[PDB]
Order: C-alpha cells, then structure tokens, then sequence
C-alpha cells in the first residue's frame, strides 16, 4: 500500500544512515580522490541531509545500481 | 429539494485523531511575533526558550 513520500575512480561519495525513536537520519559528504582500491586516508565530517519522521523499523538493506 | 429538514441531505465529515509511539506527522499551526533587538526579553526560537 501507499504511504509517506518526499522529494529533494573520480570521486568518493560517503553516507551515514541511522534510525532513532521513529526518525531516519541521513548524513553525507563528497570529495575528490587519488586512490582506486580503498577509502582515502584523511579526515572530513559528514553533514546532515534529512531527518524523516517515518516510524518504520529496519533490520536489513540493499544498494540499487 | 421539497423534503422537510429531517429527510433533507446533510454532508458529514468526521475528523479522527491518532496518537502512537510513532512521531507526530500533523500539528496545529504555530504563530510568531515581531522581533525585538537590544532589549531584555523572554524568547522562544523553534521551541528553544
Ligand atoms: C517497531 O518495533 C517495535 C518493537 O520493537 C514496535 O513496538 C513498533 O510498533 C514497531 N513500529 C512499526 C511502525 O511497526
């Protein structure tokens, strides 16, 4: 059934997903890179994208590609 | 249209309110005041009193 809905190598796109007291939180960052086979050694902090009141529980996930 | 009022049509809307462990997706609108700078005041910004 239908529900809530919303609308908003060369690079590294880094993300964090977490679910707390009925809210789903997404954080991200983008950077240039000069390494292919691993995460590049250094530091930068992921900024919040969205904070969504969805109430849903999660135990599994998968990527779309 | 010639019917007496007990027989005439009425439209009805029943507004039902639900509250659970899941967060509030609906709220009544919250009004805001004008802004006073350079004076001592009570304040509230986004619920920060
Ligand atoms: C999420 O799981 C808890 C039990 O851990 C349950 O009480 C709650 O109703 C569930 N929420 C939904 C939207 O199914």
């Amino acid at each position: 059934n239908c529900t809530f809905e919303y609308v908003s190598f060369k690079n590294l796109r880094e993300f964090v997903f977490k679910n707390i007291d009925g809210y789903f939180k997404i954080y991200s960052k983008h950077t240039p890179i000069n390494l292919v086979r691993d995460l590049p050694q250094g530091f930068s902090a992921l900024e919040p994208l969205v904070d969504l009141p969805i109430g849903i529980n999660i135990t599994r996930f998968q990527t779309l590609l | 249209p010639t019917y007496g009022v007990g027989y005439q049509p009425y439209r009805v809307v029943v507004l039902s309110f639900e509250l659970l462990h899941a967060p509030a997706t609906v709220c009544g609108p919250k009004k805001s005041t004008n802004l006073v700078k350079n004076k001592c005041v009570n304040f509230n910004f986004n619920g920060l009193t």
